[PDB]
């Protein structure tokens, strides 16, 4: 719409790649986290100084000189933050819209920092790593029909149904794999959208779906055996299970 | 825009413990996937140098 | 090696960081508060984008996109809202690491050089539209969170009884075409509010 719109959309895309950028930076500070973490933990065990890694934390955010290279600009950020000053003022809406997401996510860096190092997944066999990639494509998938499921609430029967029953048989192995799983599970959240997947409006009779239901409460009772956390989580939603049956 | 090409996460939240090194740098950083960066921009490393 | 262990260690370290530095996190969001203060020193002053910026003209914009995007980036209206609450609110101290940080940074980057302190700015956000803001969030927004952060801003607009902020105010609702349904929300949230105290009662 607008008469410049290619250079909008110029500047857009430069933003764009700006925030690519942010996010590997991003990625860089949680490797080198993880790896002063290693370092502390391997020359301590073959007690640990937080003192030294809080200093190395610190240190890594701009403040001493260690992480020029990290910042994105020879001016120490101003000249970045100049330029989401001068976009914001920009006619167009979505690269103003851009221009504050990036000026909030400057401002930002540490408390974002903390957040993704705990999201962070630490597996020390890549047979697990490879559990866990399995684990997270099954319940992307799952959670994808979960929110659209008017198609099938053919074709999105059996495929719901063999996810199911291979979450659930691979859900529970002896009891230290049991835990160990639960607590994978815990933290990628697939109990909020199992839960999901009950709250579908369904006919009183259909024969078919109702398996999936009998598979889906199973993987919910063996996802809190001897998991008080598990327990407590899904106590929040027990308003959910107050149903006749 | 091809089948050979994919997208990318820029940020990893799956790491393994013996693979995490002591110390890490940014040459090191790069270098992990300079690898696959380099067999696959042989295609596109005239046109990366022309953008850039 | 110890895989519990090896969580447990890093668990701590978490922690650790996560206490340490959050000092260090409120100094950067008051540097991104004095930032939004005064964006005109960042700009050369013979600029005409600093005159723009001194005018008021980049924060008349924040509200303006503000307004805008409460549609699809709710969330970022929400940050907005807060920031100005921030804006609002008096300076704190956040520790002699915060201080020292939040010296640093406005340094690097402003490197250019009380209730009555208060009410200035209300009238300045107040002519930058914020009362306005509020009021047509508060009389368009179907979001609980959204709501809320319209009427902290609009009660720390209000703060301290500002004479000026509360004619802009009643001028808003004696003008305003929608000031029907602003009294309807805020009616329904109170009857809903009595309904459920004689629900817990």
């Amino acid at each position: 719409e607008n008469e410049d719109i290619v250079v909008m959309e110029t500047k857009l895309k430069i933003l764009e790649i700006l925030q690519f950028i942010l996010n590997v930076r991003l990625d860089y500070r949680i490797s080198y986290l993880l790896s002063v973490f290693k370092k502390e933990f391997v020359e301590v065990f073959p007690n640990m100084n937080l003192d030294r890694i809080g200093e190395q934390a610190e240190a890594m955010f701009g403040v001493g000189k260690t992480s020029s290279m990290l910042e994105v600009d020879d001016e120490g950020g101003r000249m970045f933050l100049r330029v989401l000053i001068h976009l914001t003022m920009h006619d167009y809406a979505p690269l103003v819209s851009g221009a504050l997401q990036l000026l909030f996510k400057h401002f930002s860096q540490r408390q974002e920092a903390m957040h993704t190092f705990k999201q962070v997944q630490l597996l020390i066999s890549a047979q697990d790593v490879e559990n866990y990639k399995v684990i997270k494509s099954e319940l992307d998938r799952l959670r994808t029909m979960v929110e659209k499921s008017e198609l099938w609430v053919s074709e999105n029967y059996q495929i719901v149904k063999g996810i199911l029953e291979r979450l659930n048989k691979m859900c529970g192995v002896g009891e230290q794999m049991r835990k160990k799983q639960q607590r994978l599970l815990k933290n990628m959240d697939a109990h909020k959208v199992m839960l999901d997947l009950l709250q579908i409006p369904y006919d009183k009779g259909d024969a078919k779906m109702m398996e999936i239901l009998r598979y889906t409460h199973q993987f919910l009772q063996k996802f809190c055996a001897g998991n008080p956390g598990n327990q407590a989580l899904l106590h929040k939603h027990l308003h959910l299970f107050l149903t006749p049956g | 825009d091809r089948d050979p090409q994919e997208l990318v996460t820029p940020v990893k939240f799956a790491r393994l413990w013996t693979e995490i090194p002591t110390a890490i740098t940014i040459k090191d950083y790069d270098s992990n996937l300079n690898a696959s960066r380099d067999d696959k921009k042989n295609k596109f490393a005239n046109t990366m140098e022309f953008v850039e | 090696w110890d895989y519990k262990n090896i969580i447990e260690k890093l668990q701590d370290i978490i922690t650790a960081l996560e206490e340490r530095l959050k000092p260090l996190v409120q100094a950067e969001l008051s540097v991104l508060v004095d930032v939004l203060h005064w964006p005109e020193l960042l700009f050369l002053e013979g600029s005409e984008a600093y005159q723009r910026c001194e005018s008021g003209g980049f924060l008349s914009k924040l509200i303006q996109h503000t307004k805008d995007l409460m549609e699809s980036e709710e969330k970022l209206c929400i940050k907005v809202l807060r920031t100005l609450q921030q804006m609002l609110l008096k300076k704190t101290k956040y520790g002699d690491r915060g201080n020292q940080l939040r010296k640093m940074l406005l340094q690097n980057y402003l490197q250019n050089r009380d209730w009555s302190a208060i009410a200035a700015t209300q009238c300045r956000l107040d002519k930058e539209g914020a009362t306005k803001l509020v009021c047509d969030l508060i009389t368009s927004t179907k979001n609980e969170k959204i709501f809320q952060e319209s009427i902290g801003l609009a009660i720390h607009l209000l703060d301290g009884g500002n004479t000026e902020i509360q004619k802009s105010f009643h001028n808003l609702m004696m003008s305003d075409k929608k000031s029907e349904r602003f009294f309807k929300v805020l009616h329904d949230r109170m009857k809903r509010a009595q309904q459920e105290t004689k629900s817990t009662v």
